[PDB]
DNA sequence: CCCTGTCTGGCGTTCGCGCGCCG
RNA sequence: GAGUCUGCGGCGCGCG
DNA sequence: ACGCCAGACAGGG
């Protein structure tokens, strides 16, 4: 439902040391399929931070108690050197399709 | 002659670079002289495309050049022709002048050839603009390639051999209107120049010499060539095209990769993989829906929006300037004198809007304060200020606002203050302020899309994936095109692409069918045959056979004459599949659609959304200084023209007041429109028409000239149009 | 389409006259007060945010609804031009 | 099966039988089911769906070989360079038409439910010539100039239209592209010129009492030299539909009363009667013979308002007319200019604008008989009597069909082809010209699919003859061209009210729509098109008081329109409530003093 | 007739031929001025030439230039064409030009070309829509029926006054959902007109019942797609609004779509099933 | 308050030229840069044509609507807005006559 | 001096909308 | 108790 | 470039 890169301000920016652009990344996040186990989890914010010459996959997200990620190997990004990526990606339970413009989190 | 480069998309730019215009110095060709010039003359062969001309009053007058056409020494479009001495074809070429070409007997490239040997006694050749069946012994020269007969822009049409010249024109033109999508896919079926286009055009970034990759940033790919050298290759991250299309180079090479000379390091604004890509491949059922596709309407599946398939970034550069008035310089500050802080949030940086801020229509993009009157204060506004707070900022609110229509998010901002670096500030202009905004254009009902052949149309309804036509296997179609728009226009090429497209889907492969030499009906029947096993083969093994549905459509199909009666449904569906059509279920009912419906991968692009698309509706607004007719521009849309043609329409009808209204209350009656507004504000009945300014201005203009125009009464006596300003003193 | 436009068409000598009537009627419907109607009781004009059209939505929508009935009268010269506006103000209150 | 015509007709009927709005419901009903059934029908174009006929290969080959014979026939010296060409063209022109009915014959017999075919047969989409280019073959496409190529285009769109056959086809597309766009502005212009003269015409009346009607003809003279024939059902319907009988006519049994507006069903009766042979003409009020100087009445115009009942007074028929003529043009003026059957917009311009046509035909100024001579240089067709002959020089290029022997009435074709209005007027009179223009105008429109009511052409043509010359003065000197009715004014009061019969002898003048608009009474309307420079010069010199009548002029002022609600007939109409009718009577009762 | 001669040249008003501030200090004045100066200079220079001493050659030569000048403002081009100095070899728009032709002044009046309450967007079929109505964007409606809405806002609690109601809508993020209810109420029974690209016949314009919808596109009924020659490959139609109760009257009684089913050309209908419907009803 | 029923074009009498005329433009003085105000009597002077200001006058002796129809004792300024400026006409007294090209070059010379 | 013919001189040639540029 | 001033002529292109 | 109308002048009795 939402994402926050630490040094990024808008959706059309590019992060150094990171091949992909914020837009391509946010796109690949739509591809992320998470599975929570109970109503108590209405909105869960997944946190992830990786640095340097490493590939950022979806299993790199620090695990949360009642939530599970069935899309581990999904490719988030390719970090070069001095590649600093610290983001917070929101996740919610809903129905149908909701334009990013309709909710505006 | 020199104009704005049209860079909707790279191919557009490119085309606008080479098109030959007639109008110009004036010495050459004028505007209303042309029925002989506008025609496509014989010699236009390989020199000038006979298709690339515009639709409209200025037609046949402007045209892009051909494939290999090259201007030699003096402005003569010569065309490549290969030599053939005796019954022997050479790989030698001679760019020949328009004149010399008449001296020889040239033949077509489709001529059967074993290498250097002509293969058929009676083979086609064309003397001088005259079709002639010559012998292998007279063939003095042969054409290089069918492509040379046309332009680059046209060459890009899949099966151009099966489309009518008129709708083909619309084709080639539409491509020049293609807008770069963040997501760029190459056609499932190509012609052979998609690659060449992004290459000779400067879309993608190629590797100079062989080497390896060092760093792969989202901003730079520093490659290390094997010669001991390394170059940093910045990439135009997100730049503003003239026409507001995004131009970004997306790296396609991973870290540390030995690159071959001339391989894509990054993809241009619209390339997938070194291939020209605009709009995207999409599965399409070619059937009729309710009325959603009546004459030229298009039904889209909401599914295309789920996955950003038709999404385009649009950057607009609004700009504001701090002018120096003799009343007091117009300052740029966060202070918007009269009413709220809620409108000042996004204006975080004192005056300028904060980057990454969502700006909706009517929000302050930049703030500015000028002075209230022309030279004097206000006697009535003086008491108002004093009552609530005399101490009020005399400055007027003239702040760049988001014009009606749409704004997106603020991506970049530019401010040029007093001590200018190496900038050229116009006189009076104290300082300027640029505000780039971008927005995601999710394909909506208002947009228009069209395929390379000529099928144009607007989206009438975004259907939920829930009930649109679905294939035996859960795979649902994305767009549903109306069949009726294909017979009238003549372009079977679209129906041929769909079929080839069908095979490519289940066979998982793209193709490249040349201009006149491309794919043939048999060959496509072949691939389709290969597709039936991918489609129905897996179905056999996955565990299930044919439906009651699939069988009923077969009955109605054999009663039709699409399948030979007496063969097994397995064998019949194949025959039917080879026909390019399969069975489809309604999706809304689950029942089949009586009769096989073709389906396939058709390449469809989105056309550029001009400020003409983004609707213009006006209530009240500015007015012209000399004529008193309504006009807009910046933020007030500006009124629509009512033309004589339309006047007559009302004239026909008994719409007297409606017409009167149009000529008075709505446009020229200065006193009428004022009282009109006010009356409506109160819920009153508009006053009766005063004379229109156009009339008054007419009279005085006529008066500027000797002539005396005086209105008269029942008995020939005066009456006064100018209410009381013509009497003297 | 609209209510008995045919019926209405047949009630006049000329198409364009019906328009005049309906318009002038809708005019006086608002001006001298909107209750200047001849058929409000049992079945009358209605909108649905509530049944609130009884008071002031569309003027001529009523006019036609009236003319469709046989209560009103439209002549080339039925009642002296000035004395009508006078007698009308005297008998209809709302302002 | 329900075709666009069967349904067209159902609407029409529904309109007349049950009522307007009720019909509207019907429209939507069709609209909904036709849309739904369509989806389910699963009709879709498959490249295949375009079905090529098996006979295509035969007819092509049969015509192929025949081409050889013509070639061998020329390689010997038998056929002149020309004969060869005209002969080849003929071959394909027929062969192509053969493939045509062939393709359809295939669908008709083998594939009644073919997506493409079904769309073409149902009033949906598709044309016979178009289908031909997909399954059959688009065979002949002219060169740049106009001479059609000797080589046809053997391919279809189904199969690869080759490299060169495309280029050769481009010439025609560019020309079409250029011609089509030229027809568009030439059509709007014509509508500006059509409006420029008929704008003032508006229905404002009382049954005009001048019963001088127009007689609508049901039979036409020369298709084949001389054979009487029933005109087409369409053309005849165009002329008598919703008209008003100028006089009573008893035909097959029923009694067609006077003034009665004939319905389409009546117009059907008359034809059937004509079939039996009871009526050759039809008395009908027409704008061609109305008395109302500026404007036309209810009985002479007819039925057609947008509604099916008599025309409602105050309807801008002038424009209504002018429009019905300018729209079909844009559609048929493109083909008619393009071609044997029909010459178009250029002719429609030569028509509304009185002028001397391309191939002129010497008309017979005298009505006696025709005869012809033999001498070498120039032929000669003479209309003679034992008293005098009207010598008609017919150079080498003209062909004459009237023969040594019989009668030739005034203005009759003595040469073959087109005729000059001015001459026919002089020879056969005005009544004839009007009638000629009208039908000669419809010829073009009929031959291209458009079905416009004669009414409209009449309205305009009238204005073409709204003027006349003078040869016996009274108030103002002889050579002068003035408004015909304004002379009917002078003449009427100089003989009836004030004595001294000073006959104002005039001469009918035929003027082109353009000329009439150019030179009209008011100047305001003239200040619009021709020369604002001239128009005003004269209008000034002579203090001209533009009486405001007519919509053009009255529009510039921004004043209400003289027609419509501004229609003097309904500008004034008051509404009453029985409550206010008694209150007004109460005001009359208070008038009794003491 | 003694007036045909000019001894007094009328000058056109000051504002009409605009002396305006352009940019940075650039000034734009109507061409007529340049011609007027010509005349003024000539006449003056003549007077002085006669008063100084008058050598025959030079008095005529001037009166000549004078004569031509006088032609210039009246009509340019009838004899030679005056030009603004090296910049644009363009005919200074003389009085004659201003009055004649295509986009002249006699044509600006006649065709009256710019409506205050107008709109124009792309059209899109609206299959469920009835001939009676049309789909008009609410966003479009808002501006179109702004004044009509402002008042309606005050009749309810959405806004205190007009000016209040105005600022309330100046920004898009400020619109209370209550406003749409107001507008939806304002257009209750009013109707607007729709215009097609070339207005060829009276049906080139028709009146429909606006049914406010979301988005940019304007929903047009399919049956009327034949009246206006309009397909949906992107054709755009304009839209107007009848302001007086009279204008609305005529517009919904005689100009509405549904009431004009038959064509003025022929007694044939123009609401016949089209390309799609016939295909369905045939099969 | 009457209805305009007839319009009429008529030639111009030199006296009528002057009669529609307010003031006489006797000098080629457009507007002098320092002050974007009309220079002298020239083409844009406000007397000859009209109030450069709303309801206010020249010097400001009378400045609102109460006395809308009177002229300033020390300065001649009657006022409404500046529309009077766009409706007023001026005349140029030509030395030696010249003729209308409209009457002279029309195909039929109305004068010839 | 008359009538006839020939080059000659003036006007017109859809509508609306977008965008962008320029003194 | 709100209202001024700018956007013109032309050119190019593109849509229906 | 064209087409079209309307025109004013010059040549052959
Ligand atoms: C009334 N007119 C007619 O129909 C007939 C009579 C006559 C005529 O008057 C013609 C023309 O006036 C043609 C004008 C041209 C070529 C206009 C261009 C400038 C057009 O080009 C484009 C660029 O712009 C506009 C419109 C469309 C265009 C093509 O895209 C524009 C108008 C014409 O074609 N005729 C034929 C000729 C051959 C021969 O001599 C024959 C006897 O008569
Ligand atoms: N120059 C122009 N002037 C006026 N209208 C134009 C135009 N160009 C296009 N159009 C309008 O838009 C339409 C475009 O023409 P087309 O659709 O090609 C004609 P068509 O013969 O109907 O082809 P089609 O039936 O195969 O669709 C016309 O009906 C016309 O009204
Ligand atoms: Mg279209
Ligand atoms: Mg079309
Ligand atoms: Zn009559
Ligand atoms: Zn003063």
């Amino acid at each position: 439902t939402s994402v926050y890169i630490e040094d990024v301000l808008h959706e059309f920016s590019t992060i150094p040391g990171v091949k992909e652009d914020v837009v391509e990344i946010i796109l690949n996040l739509k591809e992320l399929v998470v599975r929570f186990l109970n109503p108590s989890l209405q909105t869960v914010t997944l946190l992830l931070k990786a640095e340097g010459p490493k590939e950022v996959k979806a299993r790199d997200f620090l695990p949360v108690a009642d939530v599970e990620i069935m899309n581990p190997d999904l490719h988030i990004a390719t970090l070069e050197e001095g590649g600093r990526l610290n983001m917070e990606v929101r996740v919610d339970r809903g129905v149908g399709y909701v334009p990013a413009e309709k909710h505006g989190i | 002659l020199s104009q704005f480069k049209d860079e909707t998309n790279p191919l557009s730019s490119l085309r606008h670079k080479r098109r030959i215009s007639a109008l110009g110095p004036g010495g050459l060709t004028r505007e209303r002289a042309g029925f002989d010039v506008r025609d496509v003359h014989r010699t236009h062969y390989g020199r000038i495309c006979p298709v690339e001309t515009p639709e409209g009053a200025n037609i046949g007058l402007i045209t892009s050049l051909a494939a290999y056409a090259r201007v030699d020494e003096l402005g003569f479009i010569r065309t490549p022709y290969r030599r053939v001495v005796g019954g022997v074809v050479t790989d030698e070429v001679v760019y020949m002048t328009a004149t010399e070409e008449d001296r020889y007997t040239i033949a077509q490239a489709n001529t059967p050839l074993e290498g250097n040997r002509i293969a058929a006694e009676r083979v086609v050749a064309r003397r001088k603009g005259e079709p002639v069946i010559v012998s292998p012994e007279e063939v003095e020269f042969m054409d290089v390639s069918p492509k040379q007969v046309f332009s680059v822009n046209t060459n890009l049409i899949p099966f151009l051999e099966h489309d009518d010249a008129n709708r083909a024109l619309m084709g080639s033109n539409m491509q020049t209107q293609a807008v770069p999508l963040i997501r760029a896919q190459a056609p499932v079926v190509m012609t052979g120049l998609e690659e060449r286009v992004v290459r000779d055009s400067l879309a993608a970034l190629y590797a100079e010499e062989d080497g390896e990759v060092a760093k792969v940033d989202g901003n730079r790919i520093v490659v290390r060539y094997e010669d001991g050298r390394l170059v940093e290759y910045p990439l135009r991250r997100f730049y503003r095209s003239n026409q507001g299309t995004a131009l970004d180079q997306r790296p396609r090479v991973v870290v540390g990769q030995r690159v071959r000379k001339g391989d894509l390091l990054a993809d241009g604004p619209a390339s997938e993989n070194g291939f020209l890509a605009l709009g995207q491949n999409v599965l399409v059922a070619i059937m009729p829906f309710d009325g959603y596709n009546f004459e030229d309407a298009i039904v889209i599946s909401e599914e295309l929006l789920k996955r950003d398939f038709y999404t385009s970034i649009h950057i607009e550069r609004y700009e504001i300037e701090a002018r120096d008035t003799k009343l007091g310089p117009e300052r740029i500050t966060r202070d918007i004198p009269h009413l709220s802080e809620a409108a000042l949030r996004d204006l975080d940086e004192e005056g300028v809007v904060r980057i990454g801020a969502e700006v909706k229509p009517g929000d302050i993009l930049v703030g500015r304060t000028s002075f209230k009157g022309e030279s004097e204060p206000t006697p009535e506004e003086r008491l108002l200020r004093s009552i609530f707070g005399e101490k009020a900022r005399d400055v007027k609110d003239t702040s760049l606002r988001v014009p009606p229509g749409e704004g997106g998010i603020v991506v970049r901002t530019v401010r040029l203050r007093r001590g200018d670096p190496g900038v050229e500030l116009k006189p009076g202009v104290r300082e300027v302020v640029r505000v780039y905004v971008a927005q995601k254009r999710k394909l909506q009902v208002g947009d228009k899309l069209a395929n390379r052949h000529g099928n144009k149309g607007v989206v009438a309804k975004i259907l939920p994936v829930e009930d649109m036509p679905h294939l035996p296997d859960g795979t649902p179609v994305d767009v549903i095109l109306n069949p009726l728009g294909v017979p009238s226009r003549m372009n079977l090429g679209q129906i041929l692409e769909t079929h080839l497209g069908l095979a490519g889907y289940f066979l998982g492969q793209r193709y490249i069918s040349p201009i006149f030499d491309g794919a043939k009906e048999p060959e496509i029947k072949e691939l389709l045959a290969q597709a039936f096993e991918v489609y129905f083969g897996k179905r056999k093994g996955e565990g299930f056979g044919v439906d009651k549905r699939e069988v009923e459509v077969l009955r109605r199909a054999e009663k039709l004459g699409l399948v030979t009666p007496g063969k097994t449904p397995e064998e019949q569906l194949k025959e039917l599949f080879l026909q390019g059509k399969v069975v489809l279920y309604d999706g809304r009912t689950g029942e089949p659609i009586e009769g096989p419906i073709v389906v396939g991968q058709m390449f469809i692009m989105k056309l550029y959304h001009m400020v003409e698309d983004k609707m213009h509706a006006r209530s009240t607004g500015p007015y012209s200084l000399i004529t008193q007719q309504p006009l807009g521009g910046k933020a007030q849309f500006g009124g629509q023209r009512f033309g004589e043609m339309e006047v007559w329409a009302l004239e026909a009808y008994g719409a007297a007041h409606t017409l009167q209204e149009m000529l008075t209350l709505k446009s020229d009656d200065i006193e009428g429109r004022n009282a009109a507004y006010e009356a409506i504000i109160k819920g009153e009945d508009v006053p009766e028409p005063s004379v229109p300014e156009s009339f008054r201005v007419l009279v005085k203009e006529l008066q500027a000239l000797a002539l005396d125009v005086q209105t008269l009464d029942e008995k020939d006596n005066p009456v006064d149009i100018f209410e009381g300003l013509a009497s003297k003193r | 389409a609209e209510p008995g436009i045919d019926k209405l068409f047949g009630m006049v000598d000329s198409k364009y006259r019906l328009t005049v009537v309906v318009a002038k009627r809708a005019q006086q419907l608002l001006r001298h007060g909107f209750k200047n109607t001849v058929l409000e009781p049992e079945e009358r004009p209605k909108m649905q945010t509530l049944e609130g059209l009884f008071d002031d939505p569309n003027a001529v929508t009523w006019a036609m609804k009236e003319l469709l009935t046989g209560r009103l009268v439209f002549g080339e010269n039925l009642v002296p031009e000035d004395r009508l506006q006078k007698e009308m103000e005297r008998l209809y209150p709302v302002e | 099966p329900q075709e666009k015509n069967s349904l067209k007709d159902l609407v029409y009927q529904a309109f007349l039988r049950l009522g307007m709005e009720k019909t509207a419901r019907l429209l939507d009903a069709l609209k909904y089911y036709g849309f739904t059934f369509s989806t389910t029908s699963g009709i879709t174009i498959g490249i295949d769906d375009a079905v090529i006929p098996e006979e295509k290969k035969q007819y092509l080959e049969e015509a192929d070989r025949k081409l050889l014979q013509i070639e061998q026939a020329y390689e010997m010296g038998f056929l002149t360079d020309r004969e060869r060409y005209d002969q080849i063209l003929q071959l394909w022109t027929e062969t192509t038409e053969k493939v045509t009915q062939a393709v359809f014959k295939n669908f008709e017999e083998n594939y009644p439910f073919n997506p493409l075919y079904v769309m073409a047969q149902s009033g949906a989409r598709g044309n016979p010539q178009q289908i031909r280019q997909l399954c059959g073959l688009r065979g002949l496409m002219q060169k740049p100039s106009g001479e059609t190529f000797e080589v046809p285009v053997r391919s279809s769109f189904r199969e690869g239209l080759t490299v060169l056959e495309y280029f050769i086809s481009s010439h025609g597309a560019r020309k079409g592209g250029a011609d089509t766009a030229l027809r568009t502005a030439d059509s709007g212009y014509l509508t500006r010129k059509l409006v420029d003269v008929t704008h003032e015409i508006v229905v404002r009346e009382a049954d005009c009492g001048t019963t001088n009607y127009i007689s609508v003809p049901l039979f036409q003279p020369d298709e084949v030299t001389r054979s009487l024939r029933l005109r087409k059902r369409a053309d005849i319907e165009a002329g008598l539909y919703g008209r008003v009988l100028a006089r009573e006519v008893e035909v097959l049994g029923v009694r067609l009363e006077e003034g009665r507006y004939l319905s389409m069903d009546d117009v059907h009766l008359l034809i059937k009667a004509a079939e039996a042979g009871e009526i050759q003409e039809v008395p009908v009020r027409s704008p061609l013979t109305c008395q109302t100087r500026y404007g036309v009445c209810q009985k002479c115009y007819g039925y057609d308002l947008s509604m099916a009942r008599p025309v409602s007074i105050g309807e801008a028929v002038g424009i209504v007319a002018a429009q019905s003529i300018g729209e079909p043009g844009t559609q048929l003026t493109m083909r008619t200019f393009h071609t044997d059957i029909t010459q178009g917009l250029p002719r429609v311009i030569e028509l509304f604008e009185a002028r001397r046509p391309k191939a002129k035909a010497v008309i017979s100024e005298i009505d006696g008989v025709v005869r012809i001579e033999e001498t070498e240089e120039k032929l000669s067709v003479f209309v003679e009597s034992e008293g005098f002959s009207k010598e008609y020089k017919l150079p080498k290029e003209a062909r004459l069909l009237v023969k040594d022997g019989d009668y030739v009435e005034a203005g009759q074709p003595l040469t073959r082809g087109a005729i000059d209005p001015h001459q026919l007027l002089e020879a056969k009179g005005p009544e004839a010209v009007e009638r000629y223009l009208v039908e000669e105008i419809q010829k073009v429109y009929r031959a291209q699919g458009v079905k416009l009511h004669d009414k409209h052409i009449e309205i305009v043509v009238r204005q073409m003859m709204k003027y006349v010359e003078v040869t016996d003065p009274g108030d103002s000197r002889l050579l002068e061209g003035q408004v015909l009715e304004k002379w009917d004014v002078e003449a009427l009061n100089e003989r009836l009210i004030a004595e001294g019969k000073t006959p104002v002898a005039w001469k009918p003048l035929l003027m082109g729509v353009t000329k009439s608009a150019l030179s009209t009474k008011s100047w305001l309307s003239a200040a619009s098109f021709q020369n604002t420079t001239h128009v005003l010069t004269e209008a000034a010199i002579a203090g001209k008081k533009d009486e405001l009548i007519g919509l053009k002029e009255n529009v510039i002022l921004g004043r209400l329109i003289p027609a419509g609600t501004g229609s003097d007939f309904v500008r004034f109409t008051q509404v009453v409530d029985q409550k206010t009718l008694k209150a007004i009577e109460e005001a009359r009762k208070e008038a009794v003093e003491a | 007739p003694e007036w045909m001669i000019l001894e007094a040249v009328p000058v056109l008003p000051p504002d009409l031929r605009p002396m305006v501030q352009v940019d940075g200090g650039r000034f734009a004045t109507s061409d007529l001025n340049d011609l007027y100066r010509r005349l003024i200079n000539r006449n003056n220079r003549l007077k002085k030439l006669l008063a100084q001493g008058a050598p025959e050659i030079i008095i005529r030569n001037e009166k000549r230039m004078l004569q031509e000048a006088v032609d210039a403002l009246l009509d340019n081009g009838r004899r030679g064409a005056p030009v603004t100095n090296p910049g644009s070899d363009r005919p200074l728009r003389s009085l004659t030009d201003i009055l004649s032709g295509k986009q002249g002044r006699f044509r600006q009046n006649l065709l009256g070309k710019r409506v205050d309450y107008s709109g124009r967007s792309v059209i899109v079929v609206g299959p469920q829509l009835k001939l009676h109505q049309c789909g008009l964007p609410k966003r479009m409606a808002l501006e179109l029926f702004k004044p009509f809405l402002l008042k309606k806002m005050e009749e309810k609690g959405i806004a205190p006054n007009v000016k209040a109601a105005r600022r309330m809508l100046e920004r898009q993020r400020d619109i209370k959902d209550e406003v749409w209810d107001a507008l939806e109420e304002v257009i209750h029974g009013k109707v607007v007109l729709l215009n097609r690209a070339p207005t060829l016949h009276r049906l080139g314009i028709q009146a429909f019942q606006p049914v406010l919808v979301e988005g940019q596109s304007i929903q047009l009924h399919p049956l009327v797609c034949e009246a206006f020659n309009a397909d949906f490959d992107g054709d755009q139609m304009a839209v107007h609004v009848p302001l007086s109760s009279f204008a609305q009257a005529e517009a919904r009684i005689q100009m509405l779509s549904a009431h004009n089913l038959l064509s003025p050309a022929s007694g044939e209908p123009l609401a016949k099933p089209s390309r799609d419907i016939i295909l369905g009803l045939y099969y | 308050k009457k209805e305009v029923r007839k319009v009429r074009i008529a030639l111009a009498s030199p006296e009528k030229i002057r009669s529609w005329s307010y003031g006489e433009v006797e000098k080629p003085e457009t507007i002098n840069y320092r002050t974007l105000k009309p220079e002298r009597d020239g083409l844009f002077d406000e007397r000859i044509f009209g109030p450069i200001k709303d309801y206010e006058c020249a010097c400001g002796k009378y400045k609102r609507q109460r006395f809308e129809g009177k002229v300033c004792e020390r300065c001649g300024v009657e006022v409404t807005k500046s529309i009077v400026r766009r409706y007023r006409m001026g005349h140029i007294e030509l030395a030696t006559p010249a003729a209308h090209i409209w009457f002279v070059k029309d195909v039929p010379s109305k004068i010839g």
